[PDB]
């Protein structure tokens, strides 16, 4: 499954993954794409924080979908 | 180089100018609600939003503008911007009905940094809301 | 014990929690009530913002309390 990820800027990037395919597994492919860690991700699809262990099944996002990348960050 | 982002906001602005299209506040609306973002684009940003849907409103854009103000933390450095921020919440509304009201409250709800300036600027000025 | 949720948009949800209920648990609440997804939903109190996990009884939230929740931006 051919899948795009938008950054907060412009710039966007396709990865190849799968339905049965976990969040957390796409976030890796992201890292050796561009050079962010996991743990400085945070993808968001229609408004949603997509938690990580499901997978691209659940949120049932199927091909040419665009995740909305961001990097989330602590607070008080 | 810090000055090509100066650029492209404008253009953008510009851009979907007379539209009113979904790809605007829907970037928008993150870099400047996502989660605390560099006060460089996001007081900007947020500007141009408010700019075009000027005239009409709707809460999410509040509810989102709401969002950005708490991680609006002064870990950035000091600086000048209550002149933004309150301008854009401020033309925000114009309508009545203990609107205005129940932001500030927002405000108190969290902690008390600074931004009790504009508790007291917007507290002040305002349509009658006693008893 | 009753509580009171009080929307930014402009709404006055009232519920019957207990101390030992945990701030996950009042979210679930609501969300049968109208139907904002957890995930999607920021309760703010006189102290600061509610995490999920911690319970009623540890922001000393006693009854009659009006918390101020928040729609983290629209979810399908």
């Amino acid at each position: 499954m051919q899948i795009f990820v938008k950054t907060l800027t412009g710039k966007t990037i396709t990865l190849e993954v799968e339905p049965s395919d976990t969040i957390e597994n796409v976030k890796a492919k992201i890292q050796d794409k561009e050079g962010i860690p996991p743990d400085q991700q945070r993808l968001i699809f229609a408004g949603k924080q997509l938690e990580d262990g499901r997978t691209l099944s659940d949120y049932n996002i199927q091909k040419e979908s665009t995740l909305h990348l961001v990097l989330r960050l602590r607070g008080g | 180089d810090t000055k090509i982002s100066s650029a492209a906001i404008l253009g953008l602005g510009i851009a979907f100018a007379g539209s009113k299209n979904d790809e605007v506040l829907g970037l928008l609306l993150p870099i400047a609600a996502s989660t605390d973002l560099p006060i460089e684009t996001a007081a900007m940003a947020s500007l141009a939003l408010a700019h075009v849907f000027v005239g009409t409103c709707n809460g999410d854009i509040t509810t989102s503008i709401m969002d950005n103000f708490l991680e609006r933390t002064a870990i950035e450095l000091k600086t000048d911007w209550v002149r933004f921020l309150a301008l854009a919440l401020g033309i925000l509304y114009m309508g009545q009905g203990e609107q205005v009201d129940d932001v500030l409250e927002t405000i108190s709800a969290i902690e008390h940094p600074m931004t009790s300036a504009i508790e007291v600027l917007v507290g002040s000025c305002a349509y009658t809301g006693t008893g």
